[PDB]
């Protein structure tokens, strides 16, 4: 197994990471969720291109219309927090303590 | 040396990565992975990722990757982060491409480090295959079946993007 | 929500649960997961309070984040087989992946993190569905590899989510809150004989699912969120506490109940399987379930609580919602023991 | 799948592209379409678990196939010998390794 | 587990065909359908026995079946047909739309010559 | 090779064009989101080209034309409901 | 009669461009359904070859296949030299 | 008119594609033995590369099938120089 | 009146009439008369490689024909 | 010898657009009763060198609170991208032929966002982030019809290789096929030109731009006469075309007000998406339901 | 109860947490007197 399917394994390792590190930003880890999918893109197109599978070269696109679809949601749930609290800040996500 | 060009486009794909991922300012972070969104697509390119590749430039980056832009364009926080304002930050990005540089050197060194999986750090071109391809390029006649072998996934996949649209409002209707 | 709206919104919320129990492509899984997390949101988002927010806000980040790792459980799996059906998976890490991503979906290991918070937020009709129709599509997916898991990492998980499920109920004193807890308490049922037959699992499935129907419903007609506000309610409904106090203990799981119809075969399992350790600590540490189901019983009909005077207005009136199916799943929830061999028909 | 609906309705709706060996369009071969046309034909009808001792060297042979890990070492082996020898001044290749 | 058996330089040192891309194409018609007895042989081979290493014989046929029309055509009208391919690879995708008239002075030669 | 090397010279060119030019002397949120619902399911409907020539045109021809129905059924649900309509 | 003569009457007159948009998909619809050329279409198309003519064993029983490529037996595409 | 044209494209695709089916055979030989010789000759070099290495029972069989494999286009240059992997690999991609 | 704007537009018309011109010429240049041989499919690209190895001085745009063969 | 053509693909044009700044004023001279630059050179030809000229000379006053980086990164690939756009053109025989050009050419258009985002966010200040914020909304938003339009056409092309688009026209101008959407492509082509110290570039690129939208109008409706023989024929027919397609830009860009921002957004969503729905499955069944359908090789 | 929840309010009776206060964005715009629509 090659270092192109490590190098990106390791570029989601660091992005699941990142999701799971939640600094100060929810905005900040969503953007790390598509970037951490796209590893999952590539890994995708990796191993199917390769391997010459003809009929599996539709799902890469469909891994993309869907996590790309649930990003509007997850703009969407950011879109109105920010509203209510006025920031993105997951600092004030905690009003639900009990 | 274009004898390991995958390689250079593999190893900057992740620091491109470790770049947003060490949770820069939002926009900052943005363009910290379409950097890496426009790197990603070369290694699909390398491989005969044509339609792929142009997929990430088109839907992906040139998609939502701006109205993630726009996004934090509406948000604002009271200051616009950088990287130089969080020391935190420096510190995981550091962390980060040292550590792939170190394994790096010790993929390139003994070939056969196991983390995880075991792997060989051999050449990139080397798994690819020989065969001609005919006339008919297997990225796209392999997408163009979608409405030929793909009666399913159009069905559900149109379904669902049309549930997407009334969630979407739905929601942000506020009541 | 437009009531037609509403209406379709939960007909692919169940058509998404379907895909997954219908398809052996592995990618057609994933779809059947995304898309009921795709419309399941705006359900929690019905009243749009800031607690609902908080909760349905809550909910996407874990879900999303486990949809995510199952896909490499998926891609991994086909970099090192080649294959996409469901199937006895072919790489050990892929399944460990896996395992922790579904499990997250449910939530047994400190993945349970999701489950009350996200109860406590959103409605308590909303909270009916995601704890009792959402729980179906994961489980859906382990029956079918569970011939591929590595035992002893679910048996750890199923343990540790009976054991933390049931210890923080003790301290709970919001009957969502309580219900969260309680599920997660018998989502480690769920998962303990999982390797084993899957048949128990089913049986202990639908014998929760009714069971949770049942407590709901009743706490709904109640229209009570706090022990206090349905220690109330023996006033204006002493026969609806009575029946809850009923499923209390089928809730708890003593015999003749047919709350104790799962765990009764999960042991006879589970010893045929030369486990005799793990058996026990199940029913040992399942009695914390049943403290502070008395205590909310206590309060709720075995005693009586000071009512209020304004109460006697509700006396004149009475309720307009006609419980739908309700009746029959109290039934379906309490004397069902004496017909156990219908489990040979699950299987 | 749990409540498998395709065997009972007749109707395909993953299984056209559940394996790259399958029917594809135009024709087109998959890269490991030999092997895995002798794995899946080795266990049909023979369980689940009887397929993961009986098809092992099959599937052993298609699993070779999508990775080529011992092909990889192999060759990495000839390499690392080849410019472990060339640099001490031992065999020097052909005019036909260099053009 | 085994040895990869293939054949020596002796059978694998056999006549090659010495031309270019549009000398092929521009009389690819005409060699298809009289040069086919030793091409459907070879190609039946590749596809049945499965194994390159197995139909080396027809390959070498084949290819002697073609340097044998390439031959029978140069005792005939080859400037018809010199100033037909040389024509053929001035365009990019090598169409024969722009060279319908060189190419009817080169079929009428074999038309009836041949 | 020559796709790195046309990347290569005009990003050259840009930036020494600065060199001599530096060193020398919820609304609208919400119609963007629907860019991109919209925009994925173009994505589906791009292959199109090569989707038309396939054997079974039929199954092909049901599908195209489900797809652009969604498409306006999409867009005519967000008209109806408001949407579309750009809060002013 | 006078209802839909109406409301088309009044949706011509106010949107002009949505009626003309739902006649053209509307039209687009429909003619595949009675297409009298899409016969042709596919026939056309499964005669392209991207792949090459495998050969099918001579043991007789199998007179229909012809031997030499120019034989007449076989299938003939007249028609689409024509159309 | 466009209709009328785009039937001539599709008669000129066929004509187009005739030709190639016709040069398949002679390709197909061409290929075949030209990527075996290359094997062998890879071969050739690893009996003297491995000459003093333990077991190297030279041209080991990589799957237990007796079958023919197609060979990676990996171990099928591979001592070649740089220039013949690069215009291998990606050359089609490339070129433009 | 206006016969001035033309020569405002003939410098940038011949301007963008160098680029197509340049690329038309350098082609023919390089690939001596003929364009270079498109390869927008595998096909094409193979066809090529055969060409620059059968040329043997490793230039497909050298085109060798019957008089190659004897 | 490649080093020459991409030069040669890149001076010309600069010099091209910077007389384009003289053609824009001056076309727009003798219409309005001016008589557009003339005393700067012969009929102001060094107006062009004269404004590319004294621009670079100015100081770069960036304000503090823009960050350098960002202020200098957007105008950086504002241009980058908008002069490869240029490359794919099937001007006789493209530089890179790709066999996917229609996408090169629509994803790199898709990333112009970008120049203006940065460059209106990273200024810091009010009026310049709702206008970035205004530009950004209104370029992604016609990106739905260009795509959808793009798809249409090129139906009966064949595939997205660009150098198929001359072989497709030949005979007729495809604008006679697709004129319900020609004019659809060309409202679309000036909205997303955002046309109805570090200047001149930003100016150069977004007038590069100009002259490129209205060439690839050119080669995709306003076909032309291929010769293999005598390739410069079709380099006067295709430069002529694409000339008077920048006319057109600056005729209207004379000729009209503003479009209000809701007006902005209703025409597309409410009157041009629509309609271009319908027309794409128009241009889709039609193939079908004549047998029409174009060769992909 | 405990010390860390010797301060945890009960929740809001109808679920709905107490409103945000002012939020509100109403920006202040100087349109001129450079801008050339002011007129001067
Ligand atoms: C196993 C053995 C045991 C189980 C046996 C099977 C039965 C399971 C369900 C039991 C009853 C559950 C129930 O209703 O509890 C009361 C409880 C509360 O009822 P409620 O107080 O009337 O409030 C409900 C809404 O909030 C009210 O909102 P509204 O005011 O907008 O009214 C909408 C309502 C009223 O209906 C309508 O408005 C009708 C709409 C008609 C137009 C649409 C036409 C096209 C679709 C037609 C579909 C038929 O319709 C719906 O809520 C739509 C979903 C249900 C109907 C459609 C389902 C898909 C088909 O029900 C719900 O919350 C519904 C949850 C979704 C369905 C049940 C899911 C739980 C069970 C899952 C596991 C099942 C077993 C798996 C094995
Ligand atoms: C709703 C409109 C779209 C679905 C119906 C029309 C298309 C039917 C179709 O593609 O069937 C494919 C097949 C039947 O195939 P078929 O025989 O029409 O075409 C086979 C084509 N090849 C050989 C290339 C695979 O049916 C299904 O897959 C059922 C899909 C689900 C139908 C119900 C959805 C709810
Ligand atoms: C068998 C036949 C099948 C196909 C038949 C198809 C139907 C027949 C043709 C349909 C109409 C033509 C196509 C649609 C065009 C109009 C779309 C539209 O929305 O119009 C109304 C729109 C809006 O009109 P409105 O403002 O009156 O409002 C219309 C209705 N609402 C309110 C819903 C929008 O018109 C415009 O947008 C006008 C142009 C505005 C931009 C300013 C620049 C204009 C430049 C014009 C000169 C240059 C033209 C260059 C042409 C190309 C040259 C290469
Ligand atoms: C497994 C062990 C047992 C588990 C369950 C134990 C349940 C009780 C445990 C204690 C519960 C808490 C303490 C008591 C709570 C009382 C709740 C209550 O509501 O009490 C008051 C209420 C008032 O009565 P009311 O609702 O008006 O109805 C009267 C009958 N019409 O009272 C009622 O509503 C009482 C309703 C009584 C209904 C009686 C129905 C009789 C039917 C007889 C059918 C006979 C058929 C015979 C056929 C012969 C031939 C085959
Ligand atoms: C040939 C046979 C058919 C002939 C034509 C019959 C149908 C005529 C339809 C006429 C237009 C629709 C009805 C109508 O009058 O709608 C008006 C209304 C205008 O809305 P608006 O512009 O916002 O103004 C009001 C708010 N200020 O409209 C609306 O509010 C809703 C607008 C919805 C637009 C949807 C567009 C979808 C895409 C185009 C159609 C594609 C094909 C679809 C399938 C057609 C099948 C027949």
């Amino acid at each position: 197994m090659p270092l192109v399917y490590m190098n990106i394994i390791m570029a989601f390792a660091i992005a699941l990471a990142g999701l799971l590190m939640y600094r100060s930003h929810l905005m900040s880890s969503l953007l790390c969720l598509e970037g951490m999918m796209l590893s999952l893109f590539i890994m995708s197109t990796l191993i199917i291109l390769n391997t010459h599978f003809t009929l599996a070269n539709m799902m890469p696109i469909i891994l993309l219309v869907f996590a790309a679809c649930e990003a509007a949601l997850g703009l969407s749930l950011l879109v109105m927090v920010s509203n209510t609290y006025g920031t993105d800040y997951v600092q004030n996500l905690n009003l639900l303590q009990c | 040396m274009t004898m390991y060009i995958a390689f250079i486009l593999s190893t900057i794909f992740v620091i491109g990565f470790v770049g947003f991922s060490s949770k820069p300012s939002p926009i900052y972070g943005g363009l910290g992975l379409i950097v890496s969104g426009g790197v990603g697509c070369g290694i699909v390119l390398n491989f005969g990722g044509s339609f792929l590749g142009l997929m990430v430039f088109l839907i992906y980056l040139g998609g939502m990757l701006v109205v993630f832009g726009y996004t934090t364009a509406m948000a604002t926080e009271m200051y616009p982060e950088v990287w130089v304002s969080n020391k935190t930050v420096f510190g995981a990005f550091v962390s980060g491409l040292m550590m792939e540089f170190c394994m790096v050197y010790y993929a390139l060194k003994e070939e056969e480090v196991e983390i995880i999986f075991k792997f060989n750090g051999l050449g990139d071109w080397v798994i690819y295959d020989t065969g001609d391809s005919g006339f008919f390029s297997e990225e796209a006649m392999g997408i163009a079946a979608l409405y030929s072998y793909g009666t399913w996934l159009v069905i559900v996949t149109g379904w669902s993007l049309l549930i997407g649209v009334v969630v979407i409002m739905e929601i942000t209707r506020g009541n | 929500m437009n009531p037609i709206i509403y209406t379709t919104l939960i007909m692919t919320v169940m058509s998404g649960t379907m895909l997954v129990m219908i398809s052996s492509h592995w990618l057609l899984i994933w779809i059947g997961f995304e898309m009921n997390l795709l419309a399941m949101i705006p359900v929690l988002m019905k009243n749009f309070n800031p607690r609902a927010t908080e909760a349905a806000t809550k909910y996407f980040l874990t879900q999303a984040t486990a949809s995510m790792m199952l896909m490499m459980a998926i891609i991994i799996n086909l970099l090192y087989s080649g294959q996409w059906t469901i199937t006895k998976m072919f790489n050990p890490v892929a399944m460990t992946m896996m395992t922790m991503a579904l499990a997250m979906k449910l939530g047994l290991s400190p993945f349970h993190f999701w489950v009350p918070e996200v109860t406590q937020g959103i409605s308590l009709q909303a909270g009916l569905l995601l704890l009792t129709w959402q729980k179906l599509a994961p489980l859906s997916v382990l029956c079918q590899i569970s011939q591929s898991i590595n035992p002893n990492l679910m048996l750890t998980m199923a343990m540790l989510s009976i054991l933390i499920g049931g210890w923080g109920g003790l301290n709970q004193t919001q009957l969502r809150k309580i219900m969260a807890y309680s599920s997660i308490a018998h989502m480690g049922w769920m998962t303990a004989v999982l390797p084993y037959n899957t048949t128990m699992t089913i049986l202990n499935l639908l014998i929760y699912i009714t069971m949770t129907l049942a407590m709901f419903m009743l706490l709904i007609h109640s229209s009570a969120t706090t022990t206090l506000s349905l220690s109330h309610t023996w006033n204006k409904m002493p026969v609806i506490t009575s029946l809850m106090m009923v499923t209390l203990l089928s809730m708890g799981g003593l015999p003749p109940l047919s709350g104790f119809m799962p765990k009764w075969m999960i042991i006879q399992e589970m010893t045929k399987n030369e486990s005799i350790i793990m058996p026990t600590l199940m029913a040992m540490t399942a009695l914390l379930n049943l403290y502070f189901y008395m205590r909310l019983a206590y309060s709720s009909s075995l005693t009586m609580f000071p009512s209020t005077n304004n109460m006697k207005m509700k006396w004149q009136f009475e309720h307009t919602k006609q419980m739908k199916l309700l009746p029959t799943m109290i039934v379906l929830s309490t004397l069902v023991l004496p017909m156990t061999p219908a489990l040979s028909s699950l299987n | 799948p749990f409540f498998d609906v395709q065997k009972r309705l007749g109707l395909d709706l993953d299984r056209w592209m559940t394996i790259q060996s399958a029917e594809q369009p135009h024709k087109i071969p998959g890269r490991c379409h030999a092997f895995e046309k002798e794995w899946i034909e080795c266990a049909h009808g023979i369980g689940g678990i009887r397929a993961e001792k009986e098809c092992k060297i099959e599937f052993d042979d298609f699993v070779e196939c999508l990775l080529r890990q011992k092909t990889m070492k192999r060759l990495s082996a000839i390499k690392r010998q080849r410019d472990k020898l060339i640099k001490e001044g031992k065999y020097t290749p052909p005019p036909h390794h260099l053009g | 587990p085994g040895i990869v058996e293939l054949p020596t330089l002796e059978d694998l040192k056999v006549q090659e065909v010495k031309v270019s891309s549009s000398v092929l194409k521009a009389a690819a018609h005409h060699y298809g359908a009289q040069c086919d007895k030793p091409n459907k042989e070879f190609m039946l081979c590749r596809w049945e026995e499965k194994d390159p290493r197995r139909c080396l014989e027809e390959g070498k046929l084949v290819n002697q079946c073609a340097l044998d029309f390439f031959r029978q055509i140069k005792r005939h009208c080859a400037e018809p047909f010199t100033e037909y391919w040389t024509c053929i690879d001035y365009s990019g995708l090598q169409l024969f739309r722009h060279c319908r008239k060189q190419q009817a002075k080169f079929d009428e030669c074999v038309l009836d010559k041949l | 090779m020559n796709i790195m090397l046309t990347l290569l010279t005009n990003v050259t060119l840009a930036s020494l064009l600065v060199l001599i030019a530096f060193w020398l002397p919820m609304k609208f949120f919400l119609v963007a989101i629907t860019f991109l619902l919209f925009d994925l399911e173009i994505a589906l409907l791009l292959p199109l080209p090569w989707a038309s020539q396939t054997n079974n045109l039929k199954t092909m021809l049901t599908m195209a034309l489900f797809l652009l129905i969604l498409l306006a059924a999409s867009l005519a649900y967000e008209w109806t409901q408001k949407g579309l309509e750009w809060a002013e | 009669a006078g209802r839909i003569a109406s409301f088309l009457k009044n949706a011509w007159a106010k949107e002009p461009v949505l009626v003309a948009s739902f006649a053209i998909g509307g039209l687009a619809i429909i003619l595949p359904s009675l297409s009298p050329y899409t016969n042709y279409a596919i026939r056309i198309n499964r005669a392209t070859p991207y792949n090459y003519p495998v050969p099918l064993r001579d043991d007789g029983n199998m007179p229909d296949v012809p031997s030499h490529p120019q034989d007449p037996q076989g299938p003939s595409l007249e028609w689409l030299k024509n159309l | 008119s466009m209709m009328k044209w785009n039937r001539e494209r599709r008669r000129l695709q066929i004509e187009d594609f005739e030709a190639r089916i016709a040069l398949m055979p002679l390709f197909q030989a061409e290929k075949d033995r030209r990527v075996l010789q290359m094997l062998r000759e890879n071969l050739e070099e690893e009996a003297i590369i491995m000459k003093d290495v333990p077991d190297w029972k030279v041209g080991e069989s990589v799957f237990h099938t007796t079958r023919w494999v197609t060979p990676m286009m990996g171990e099928l240059y591979g001592l070649r120089t740089n220039e013949e992997i690069l215009s291998a690999t990606y050359g089609f991609i490339w070129y433009t | 009146m206006w016969f001035e704007i033309l020569p405002g537009i003939a410098v940038m018309a011949a301007c963008l009439f160098i680029p197509g011109m340049a690329t038309a010429h350098i082609h023919k240049f390089t690939n001596g008369g003929k364009e270079k041989r498109v390869a927008h499919f595998s096909y094409q690209w193979n066809l090529m490689e055969r060409d620059r190895c059968i040329s043997g001085v490793n230039r497909y745009h050298v085109t060798k024909g019957l008089e190659n063969i004897d | 010898m490649f080093m020459i053509n991409i030069l040669s693909l890149i001076i010309p044009i600069l010099l091209a657009v910077a007389f384009l700044t003289l053609v824009e004023r001056k076309v727009l001279g003798y219409m309005q009763l001016r008589k557009g630059p003339n005393v700067v050179g012969p009929y102001g030809l060094l107006q062009p060198i004269a404004d590319a000229l004294k621009l670079v000379t100015k100081e770069p006053l960036r304000p503090g609170t823009s960050s350098i980086s960002m202020f200098i990164i957007a105008p950086i690939l504002g241009l980058s991208l908008a002069l490869t756009m240029w490359v794919p053109l099937p001007m006789p025989y493209p530089l890179i032929n790709m066999n996917l050009g229609v996408l090169f050419m629509l994803a790199m258009s898709s990333l112009a966002v970008y120049s203006i985002l940065w460059s209106g966010w990273a200024s810091n200040s009010k009026y310049a982030l709702i206008g970035a914020l205004r530009a950004v909304a209104q370029t992604i938003s016609y990106e739905v019809t260009l795509a959808i339009i793009l798809l249409s056409v090129l139906l009966m092309n064949g595939s997205y290789t660009l150098s198929t688009l001359i072989t497709t026209q030949e005979h007729i101008w495809m604008i006679f096929t697709s004129w319900p959407l020609a004019m659809m492509w060309f409202i679309s082509t000036l909205a997303e030109t955002n046309r109805a110290g570090p200047f001149a570039m930003f100016f150069m690129a977004e007038y590069a731009n100009i002259i490129m939208m209205n060439a690839f109008t050119a080669i995709l409706f306003l076909g032309a006469s291929h010769d293999p023989h005598t390739p410069e024929l079709y380099t006067i027919n295709f430069v002529l075309k694409t000339l008077a397609l920048t006319i057109t830009f600056l005729w209207i860009r004379a000729s009209y007000p503003r479009f209000r921002y809701d007006q902005l957004m209703h025409l597309l969503w409410k009157s041009f998406l629509p309609l271009t729905l319908a027309l794409c499955m128009w241009h889709i069944s039609l193939p079908i339901m004549t047998a029409s359908i174009p060769p992909q090789s | 109860p405990t010390k860390e929840t010797a301060h945890w309010k009960p929740p809001p009776w109808n679920d709905v947490d107490p409103p945000k206060d002012t939020l509100v964005s109403n920006l202040t715009l100087n349109f001129g007197p450079q801008h050339p629509a002011a007129h001067g």
